[PDB]
């Protein structure tokens, strides 16, 4: 999460490999993110 | 998309002939084999771009049949809204206007500020486009807190980049000499074929349904509707440059004046009622249960009303019998008003005149086809 | 009250007229619409990079259709039907039965994925608020078979998260 | 009980009419085959054009047959102008059966239809 | 039966039919035809494919909403053609290819794959398999693939012996082999007697083979109604077309007639003769 | 923002409107979520002991349509009076 | 708390599960009969039947305007359960 | 202009544009829509509802549904008199039948009576 | 009363009513009805001879200018010797007031083709003869708008039902796109909504 | 004047003469229709009012605030266009009676 940037590049996730064992080092998916981090990415708040 | 067959001495005309209904989808006999309060979505989405001013329209032919006033807070966030679309809707005719014309990049510059209004409607009924949100009986769920201070940064953001847009284009000579010398319109003509809108306040005589009957509360908002001089191309775009500017003095004397009164009408039996009660009554229940399953009786009669839409003459004409379900409704478009006189239009000119033709008329077909 | 466009002349002064020709003959005003787009070049795009920066929402999105169940409890529906008889696509199918404990319930409750508009209809009737409109709009379906939720497949697309509607909920009760 | 009528007095100008409706749908054919491109002989499409004119070939009122032969003469404006595509002149036949028989023992084995 | 099972009211368009088909192949040109007479009759066809998918999807669509279901299998696995024909009430065998590959000669799949497959169909206990073969493939010689499809004719009529063993002629329609092979050539003239038929007909007379009872264990032949020469044939190949060695042996040996067994007259549907659908399928000539 | 002060000039002499100042990317005034919840007030109604519904019921007001026909009269009415001809605003008229 | 069938499958908490002679079983081939593995009717007799000790009660379902609506209840059945309809739980009394 | 016209039957099955199965085989049935008895209000009679006859519903395999070949099931007319109603039927073309109409019988009661002396008409309970 | 309803302008009701009965009383070779809605907007039932008449003095004659012409649907409605009504809409550019010329019209005899009168009835007549079935006489060119070519059976009539009678899809037999009768996917349940006890008194008609 | 808001309108230069021998036209073409219509006696009635208004103006912005129909030359148009339905009153007999009835069983809207 930063503020320097504008709006629309406040939060972004970096994922990991193998987070399923499917090697997800290169085509990276949406909904790999648990809910709660879905939350927290959309800008509908401001707690993590 | 619209199917054209031009019959032509060459590049130039005989006769043109649009061909279209090609996009029909049965939505006057669909409303009629539904009620009243699931078959408002048709008139949200028959008309697509323009995607608030047709919910007004609809509200105010069921309201004004059932002889109920809304209360004056949700009038003056109606008026924000009906705002917010008619400036959506003129930007978009402007920026498709350019694209098929060209000139590639005023297009995405005013899709972003687009964008930032689909934000705003996200924020505020939650979806992107089809905000349902306008219940006949008043607006339903009030805007949530933390949005005023949004919409003023963007009034005062959006007049800076329309006064950059007139910058980049608009004393353009080319795009001018593009179109200048194209499609007059008679003022006996622009009687006659019944054009609407736009077309009225480009092509001479002076005629705005917002100041002449007012449909809510814009008899005490402060502005001027432009007039045409020439009854012409460039003229008519000047026109909607100038609309889209009292667009903006119209929010900022909605953003001025705005009453802390009242979301829904006090009266249980046309609009649902709250959470709160309705978990805790029993006449809440009751109201709640039967206006969802059966709907409200409405009384029997014909009523029409119409409201300028961004295109024109947005007409409503509904058919009550005295029941739950509309016995007939039927849609005044002003796109099928403009497009019914293209071989007045286009009598003396060639095909890429004939795109600029249907640029200068705001076609989406959605309406165009009823 | 009225303010109407293009009622003027071309002035008659000699360096008015000059002005213009020298517009005309010189490509002025072209180069200055150069310059307006340069000034835009120089910016910063206002681009989001989509698979590591998602977009911004609201608290109230209408996605998901995800059910809900109780406090640690049982299933949150009814079959009361009042979801069934204000859906405008019709895509709502409920068919019930009662169970052995007494209380009404279900057997079969469809939603035509392809049918639903999307509208919240079905989240603002519900008395119990038992189908919720979900927070993600993330569906990409290759069959078309696959755009036809049971009931199990709502169960499991609230049991997968429900903490998330709850957040929602919880956000917003008090203006629907 | 006063009617206008479309365009005839008795049954003899719709006589008129729709045998006069007949010789252009009879000169009209060939064209059509040679311009859409269709998969289909001439007197094949003669005997189903001559088919649908003796379908209907029991009504007496006058203001019918002067409404149907505008609706004859709207289809032949539309046919002899390139609008209506291969689809739709392959509609008017049926060769996607449908071979659904009127007898009554196999209307019986696939029934609910007496 | 279950329910389910049974037709119900009108045809076709999620209107349920009876049969519960198994098609084998079903990615070329005759089984593609017979998928869509079978979705135009609204039944459930199992069509396995061990082939890359966008076959299968450009051949999709022609059955209702999620109807037709797809699998996998190979020519080598008897467990994984078990799980395609599982649940099923019919089976078709129509594979084959007309030219040796790398991995397959026509040695093991007229051979071992009917075997295979009608062996774990009458372990799994279906009705109606229906294998195809070609016409006059006899034991004799100057073909390979004439006599392994009489080995093939022999299998099947031998285990499982109410298989209903079906022939047609060369068959044409709209992506034929020998039809717009001479279409496409360059040349030389020959004299040979053959009878083509159109392949609507052939169809519609499986179709009516799978659906009518008690036709089992009778093996069928269909006949053209022109059975004419083959150099003639040519010459109004290059009219219509307006332009005037497996294969070529296999359409050079010749075409007889077997009248002892039946055709399309106990079954009453037209057979077209050549000179409507042959007009009908010779596009794409000069201009 | 996020730039030196050169390439800012060169924006603003591009296009002299001190493109600086108002630049549509915001960083400050994004509306500061998890807003305090609302308490929505009622209006003309819950007020106890003059709801009468037999007062407010405008649906059982509807009136059914008044027929005037059939199947030195000083007359000849317009339907309205004319409309007062309008006037150029004096916010910044033309010319 | 799923059952399985003889044929070897997952039943749903509806005794729906196919025989041996059909079809939807080989539409089930290769993709997985989904069923969601934690039913509704073995999680009432994991709560606490409540012992109110008064007369008549209410019931809301956690949360006042988040749940189910009042439904007040008798427990006037000396050795029955009063059953909310909505909540699907018991309750006693103790004087 | 006050012209030749005939005063005869009309056809316009022929226009209506619908084939002839959907014509001639199905039949109306012009009906008074009874009172529905777990309610008590008869504001749902006083008008002919022209409905058709109910055809095959079948199961539809893949999500249990009711599919139908039947475009004309899901009709309903209403009129505002039986003489109307047999006209457009018999102007349109199918076959119908037309049943009458049943009206509550008026009955005398009163509370007087239900209190009586020597008759057996007694309440027993109030 | 005074808040959450809408009032009405009495002012506007008496200066209607005067002017419909001064049109009714200086046109009386076809006026039948001239009724004032509690709304204020007007209409005028008209019988189907004098439609050009009607529109050449409605579009002039300086008490009245209307020259906005709007829409002239015909709704369909059976339980009348005489079905369908066309009606006209018209509006004053000078006096902001609307009035709807309904006429009444039956199944084939035709209303007298205002394309002539007015110029924006043109697409009106030809979409309202695809849809319904309204004949216009001595009309230019009568077309099908907002319909298939080869469909027909006037659909927005009573007798046409929801669901066509064809069904489009594609086949590979014949290589093209061709129509079945229809094959629902859904039953499309029309429920029952009409509840008893008369919740308007004042729109009560007198029974037989 | 010079070249007045409207688009598709021609100035003109002689309004008043030019407005006179229009409304001398429009009473005599009212002069053929006979007496005992109520359509003569409106129409002489509001053109006579409109004649006595014109009368007393010889200028143009007041004739133009005293008279309605803004600016001037709809006024003219609008002239033109009554002597047209005037000279289409000759025919079409608007004063005689009514043609014959409706069923009576018609405009009875609420079915
Ligand atoms: N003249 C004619 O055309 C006549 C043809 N026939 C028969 O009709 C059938 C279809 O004819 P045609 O046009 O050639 O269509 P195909 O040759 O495409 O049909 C054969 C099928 O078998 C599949 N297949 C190919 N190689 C193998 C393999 N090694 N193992 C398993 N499956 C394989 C093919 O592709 P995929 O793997 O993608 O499924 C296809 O689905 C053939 O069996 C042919 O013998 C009979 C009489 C006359
Ligand atoms: S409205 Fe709610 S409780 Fe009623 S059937 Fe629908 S989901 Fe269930
Ligand atoms: S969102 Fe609308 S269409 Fe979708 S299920 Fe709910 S009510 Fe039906
Ligand atoms: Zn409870």
């Amino acid at each position: 999460e930063d503020n320097k940037q504008f709006f629309g590049r406040h939060r972004w996730v970096i994922y990991t490999t193998e987070m399923n064992g499917k090697n997800t080092f290169w085509d990276v998916d949406g909904s790999m993110v648990p809910p709660e981090w879905h939350r927290w990415l959309h800008c509908m708040t401001d707690d993590p | 998309v619209l199917r054209l067959v031009m019959e032509l001495s060459g590049e130039m005309v005989r006769k043109c002939d649009p061909h279209i209904g090609l996009l029909h989808r049965g939505t006057e006999k669909l409303i009629e084999y539904k009620t009243y309060l699931q078959a408002l979505p048709y008139f949200d989405r028959l008309d697509y771009v323009s995607m608030m001013c047709n919910e007004q329209a609809y509200s105010l032919a069921v309201e004004k049949l059932l002889n109920i006033q809304p209360p004056p807070r949700a009038q003056w966030i109606r008026v924000l809204f009906g705002e917010i679309t008619r400036l959506l809707n003129h930007i978009m005719a402007v920026t498709t206007h350019a694209l098929d014309i060209g000139a590639m990049t005023p297009f995405f510059w005013m899709f972003e500020e687009r964008e930032k209004m689909f934000e705003f409607y996200e924020r505020v009924s939650g979806a992107r486009m089809h905000a349902a949100y306008v219940r006949p009986g008043g607006v339903h769920q009030d805007l949530p807190l933390g949005l005023m201070d949004d919409i003023y940064e963007f009034s005062k953001n959006f007049s800076l980049r329309i006064d950059e847009l007139e910058e980049m284009l608009t004393n353009n000579r080319i795009w001018r000499n593009r179109t200048v010398d194209i499609g007059v319109v008679t003022a006996e003509d622009a009687l006659n074929y019944g054009f609407s809108g736009v077309m009225l306040r480009g092509s001479g005589i002076q005629w705005d349904l917002r100041k002449t009957q007012p449909y809510d509360v814009y008899d005490q908002v402060e502005f001027d509707v432009p007039i045409g001089s020439r009854g012409d191309c460039y003229d008519r775009y000047l026109c909607r440059v100038e609309e889209m500017r009292q667009s903006i003095r119209i929010i900022s004397q909605c953003l001025n004046k705005m009453p802390p009164g009242e979301i829904k009408v006090d009266d249980a039996k046309v609009s649902p009622p709250k959470r709160a009660e309705m978990k805790t009554s029993m006449e809440s229940l009751i109201h709640h249960f039967k206006l969802y399953t059966e709907g409200y009786q409405v009384p029997p009669g014909a009523t029409y009303t119409a409201i300028e839409a961004p295109k024109g003459e947005f007409g409503v004409y509904l058919v009550s019998d005295g029941s739950s379900r509309p016995y007939r409704c039927k849609i005044k478009a002003p796109g099928f008003a403009h497009l019914a006189g293209l071989d007045k239009m286009s009598k003396g000119h060639m095909l890429a005149d004939v795109v600029a033709i249907i640029g200068t008329q705001d076609i989406v077909f959605g309406e165009v086809d009823r | 009250t009225y303010k109407y466009v293009n009622l003027r002349e071309p002035s008659m002064d000699m360096k008015s007229v000059t002005d213009r020709a020298a517009q005309t003959l010189l490509w002025t005003e072209l180069i200055r619409g150069l310059g307006m787009t340069l000034s835009y070049l120089f910016r910063e795009p206002a681009t989001i990079n989509y698979p590591f920066e998602k977009g911004p929402l609201s608290p109230r999105f209408r996605g998901e259709h995800a059910l809900r169940r109780y406090p640690s409890g049982e299933e949150r529906c009814i079959a009361c039907k009042l979801c069934e008889a204000v859906c405008p696509a019709q895509a709502i199918t409920i068919e019930a039965e009662p169970r052995a404990d007494g209380s009404r319930r279900t057997t079969r409750y469809d939603i035509d994925m392809t049918k639903c508009i999307y509208c919240g209809f079905c989240q603002e009737a519900c008395p119990v608020d038992a189908i919720v409109e979900g927070p993600n709009f993330e569906f990409s379906t290759e069959t078309h078979e696959e755009l036809l939720y049971n009931k199990e497949k709502l169960l499991n697309n609230g049991d997968k998260w429900e903490a998330e509607i709850a957040a929602n909920i919880q956000a917003d009760y008090l203006y629907r | 009980t006063s009617v206008k009528p479309i365009f005839s007095r008795d049954m003899n100008e719709a006589k008129r009419r729709v045998r006069e409706l007949y010789r252009a749908w009879y000169r009209e054919v060939p064209n059509t085959v040679h311009l859409f491109q269709l998969d289909i002989s001439v007197k094949q499409g003669r005997d189903k054009v001559r088919e649908m004119f003796k379908k209907n070939a029991h009504v007496t009122d006058p203001r019918v047959v002067d409404l149907l032969v505008i609706k004859g003469k709207m289809e032949l404006e539309e046919t002899i102008n390139v609008w209506k595509q291969r689809t739709h002149v392959m509609r008017f036949f049926h060769e996607t059966e449908a071979p659904r028989p009127k007898d009554f023992l196999s209307k019986f084995y696939v029934g609910h239809d007496p | 039966l279950h329910h389910a099972v049974i037709p119900h009211g009108k045809g076709g368009r999620s209107s349920v039919s009876g049969i519960v088909a198994t098609v084998f192949g079903a990615t070329g040109f005759l089984g593609r035809y017979l998928v869509n007479h079978l979705g135009r009759m609204g039944s459930q066809v199992i069509v396995p494919y061990r082939c890359e998918p966008y076959d299968t999807m450009h051949l999709r669509p022609m059955g209702d909403l999620g109807q037709i279901i797809f699998m996998d299998w190979n020519g080598r696995d008897k467990d994984s053609i078990r799980r395609a024909v599982e649940h099923s009430n019919v089976v078709i065998n129509l594979v084959g290819r007309e030219w040796e590959t790398k991995n397959f000669d026509f040695e093991d799949v007229f051979v071992k794959i009917p075997q295979a497959i009608a062996q774990v169909s009458k372990e799994a206990g279906v009705e109606k398999f229906i294998h195809i073969s070609h016409l006059n493939a006899d034991i004799k010689s100057s073909s390979k693939y004439l006599r392994n499809k009489a080995v093939g004719e022999k299998e099947v009529r031998e285990t499982f012996p109410e298989a209903t063993i079906i022939k047609p002629a060369d068959i044409f329609g709209r992506e034929d082999r020998f039809l717009n092979y001479f279409a496409n050539i360059r040349s030389l003239g020959k004299k040979t007697v053959k009878q083509p038929v159109y392949i609507v007909d052939v169809t519609k007379g499986i179709i009516n083979a799978i659906k009518d009872p008690d036709a089992r264990g009778k093996t069928f032949a269909f006949v053209g109604p022109n059975r004419y020469l083959l150099f003639d044939l040519v010459q109004y190949v290059f009219a219509v077309a307006h332009r005037p060695r497996d294969k070529v042996e296999r359409i050079h040996t010749t075409d007889r007639t077997l009248p002892h067994l039946p055709g399309l007259e106990d079954l009453g549907v037209q057979a077209t003769p050549l000179e409507l659908k042959a007009i009908e399928v010779l596009r794409r000539h000069r201009t | 923002a996020s730039a030196t002060r050169l390439i800012q000039g060169l924006r603003n002499w591009a296009s002299g409107r001190d493109l600086q100042a108002k630049l549509q990317l915001r960083y400050q005034e994004i509306s500061k979520r998890t807003q305090p919840p609302p308490k929505l007030p009622v209006g003309p109604s819950h007020r106890l002991s003059n709801n009468y519904y037999c007062a407010r019921d405008g649906r059982r007001e509807a009136m059914p349509p008044s027929i005037v026909m059939s199947s030195s009269e000083k007359k000849a009415v317009s339907p309205a009076p004319p409309i007062k001809r309008w006037e150029l605003s004096q916010d910044e008229p033309y010319l | 708390g799923v059952r399985t069938s003889p044929t070897g499958e997952k039943v749903t908490h509806t005794g729906q599960v196919y025989d041996d002679e059909d079809y939807r079983r080989v539409r089930f081939v290769g993709r997985q009969k989904e069923v969601n593995e934690n039913f509704a009717i073995d999680l009432i007799a994991e709560q606490p039947v409540s012992q109110v000790g008064s007369r008549v009660i209410s019931c809301d379902g956690g949360g006042g305007a988040l749940g189910h609506p009042r439904v007040y209840i008798n427990l006037d059945k000396e050795t029955k359960t009063g059953t909310c309809g909505y909540c699907g739980l018991q309750f006693r009394q103790q004087h | 202009t006050q012209l030749i016209t005939v005063d005869e039957k009309l056809d316009i099955t022929t226009l209506t544009g619908v084939p002839e199965e959907h014509i001639k085989t199905r039949k109306a049935r012009i009906f008074v829509p009874a009172r529905n008895n777990m309610q008590s209000g008869v504001n749902n009679t006083k008008k002919w509802k022209m409905e058709f006859d109910t055809r095959e519903r079948w199961e539809n395999p893949l999500m249990g549904w009711a599919s139908t070949a039947d475009p004309l099931s899901n009709l309903v007319l209403t009129f505002s008199t039986k003489e109307d109603a047999i006209a457009f039927a018999e102007k349109n073309g199918w076959s119908y039948d037309v049943e009458e109409r049943k009206v509550p019988k008026p009955k005398s009661k009163s509370y007087g009576a239900n209190f009586s002396w020597n008759k057996r008409t007694r309440v027993s309970t109030k | 009363t005074r808040p959450t309803v809408r009032p009405r302008n009495d002012v506007a009701h008496k200066q209607l009513s005067a002017f419909g009965e001064y049109v009714a009383e200086i046109l009386p070779k076809y006026v039948q009805q001239v009724q004032v809605s509690c709304f204020s907007e007007l209409e005028i039932c008209i019988h189907p001879d004098g439609v050009i008449p009607v529109l050449t003095f409605l579009r002039d004659h300086s008490n009245a200018q209307f020259k906005s012409l709007a829409d002239l649907t015909a709704v369909d409605i059976p339980t009348r010797q005489n079905r369908f009504e066309i009606v006209y809409n018209l509006l004053s550019l000078r006096f902001n007031s609307r009035i709807r010329v309904k006429t009444y019209t039956d199944e084939l005899t035709p209303v007298e083709s205002s394309v002539s009168v007015y110029k924006a009835a043109n697409w009106y007549e030809r979409e309202i003869w695809d849809m319904f079935g309204v004949f216009f006489a001595n009309h230019p060119d009568l077309r099908r708008i907002l319909t298939d070519y080869g469909f027909e059976g006037h659909p927005f009539r009573k007798d046409f039902p929801l669901s066509g009678y064809v069904e489009l899809r594609y086949d590979d037999e014949v290589k093209r796109v061709v129509a079945e009768p229809v094959e629902l996917a859904q039953e499309f349940r029309k429920f029952d909504l009409n509840s008893p006890w008369e919740a308007f008194p004042a729109y009560r008609q007198p029974p037989e | 004047k010079k070249t007045t808001g409207l688009v598709g309108l021609a100035v003109c230069e002689t309004p008043h003469e030019r407005l006179k021998i229009l409304y001398t036209k429009i009473l005599d073409v009212l002069g053929h229709i006979p007496k005992n219509a109520a359509y003569r006696k409106y129409t002489e009635q509001i053109t006579n009012e409109k004649l006595s208004i014109v009368k007393a103006e010889p200028d143009v912005k007041k004739l133009e605030e005293q008279l309605q129909g803004g600016q001037i030359e709809e006024v003219i148009l609008q002239a033109e266009n009554e002597l047209s339905l005037a000279r289409k009153m000759i025919q079409w007999k608007p004063w005689e009676p009514l043609v014959e009835e409706p069923p009576a069983s018609q405009w009875k809207w609420p079915i």
